[PDB]
């Protein structure tokens, strides 16, 4: 979801 | 203070918030999320109260993102509500609600409830 | 879809919601208390899922309300955040979260949560 | 509050 | 009051409590899924105000679960805070919070919130 | 780590919360409010996941505070929904529930939503 | 999840 | 209310 942190 | 909304905003999370408030109470910008990023952008909307209390309160505000844009739809909407403390250390303090679109069956866990607080740091 | 969302809901309480969906996601209208007048109306944006899933899922929204007018100012706003679910009998179904402006020693009961649902009474 | 219900 | 809230209630999902207020403001029981079986049973406690108002007005209390039993361990909990309004149709109106254990990193969407209405059954 | 949840605990208000956790997943405890004072102290009672995941997730716990005790009667009751972290810094997020006993009219506004964070220190 | 009602 | 911080 974009409202949280990245994927990395 | 009054116009100490307008500015970029950022969350514990890496978010970036960026509004501007108009006199009359609305608030529009920009919300990006994760890496900055090209379109990790989203538009927000949202209001405030433009006549606060003259006692050392905050100012009440609350917006929406609806996380579509031309490139992503996450089919759910966050909103969050909280309130403005300017001075040397301006914060927004929220709680927000995240809602995705599901089927009769899965709308009792539709929604999220979280926290986040903002600072233009 | 747009035109679904567009129109007068009422919830339970007896409060009027008037909203317009434009093409590009936009809600806009104005929110009334319930019962008590003409002057309690105020402004309300938000914005909701222009392009939802085939499926029979809701389609997600949220719009906020900042309580003052040109007759009275609560000091305080609140957004609802839910889903519009279409059909003869269409309904937003919603959980909200209300913040009144507080000193920093109140801050911690500043924000009351609730549920409403709105019935879709006129296009 | 506007947003409950009318008074008593 | 204790046995106001002492009994078996249904919620509209379908899912059973079966409580017993103590005189000291205690309450214990057991929480089962909508249908399913036996084995879906798992063991709530709470607390009540076992001095309310004279008033019409409703007892507050509040309850949880942890969602593992002998048979299922889903790593979550739930607390359901709301209000026991008795009379000839007693109900619980509840707020509540289910929050799974997660990484630090999904810890952001830990916690779903809903609202739930109990029917007493049995006494 | 598992019964490390057992402790005396401190938010950011200043209120303590003193837990003993059973092997099988009961909470039990007291709450004690502001000042410290004698009884600002409440009964909790709550119940926590006793085999969490084996994957670096929390410890899904939650428990009840009803506001009464001998002395103060706030016809109210709170519920604390969270998860426990240990390690060098052991800390409990929640976000919590307080609702006041209220007659239909009131219904509306008769819970609260907050989030604390209670650690050792 | 044990909160929900019965799957399909 | 005793949830609260001090009333000081």
């Amino acid at each position: 979801h974009p409202q949280g942190p990245p994927c990395k | 203070a009054e116009a100490g909304i307008t500015g970029t905003w950022y969350n514990q999370l890496g978010s970036t918030f960026i509004v501007t408030a108009g006199a009359d109470g609305a608030l529009t910008g920009t919300y990006e999320s994760a890496v900055g990023n090209a379109e990790s952008r989203y538009v927000l909307t949202g209001r405030y109260d433009s006549a606060p209390a003259t006692d050392g309160s905050g100012t009440a505000l609350g917006w929406t993102v609806a996380w579509k844009n031309n490139y992503r739809n996450a089919h759910s909407a966050t909103t969050w509500s909280g309130q403005y403390v300017g001075g040397a250390e301006a914060r927004i303090n929220t709680q927000w609600l995240l809602t995705s679109g599901t089927t009769e069956a899965n709308a009792w866990k539709s929604t999220l409830v979280g926290h986040d607080t903002f600072t233009k740091v």
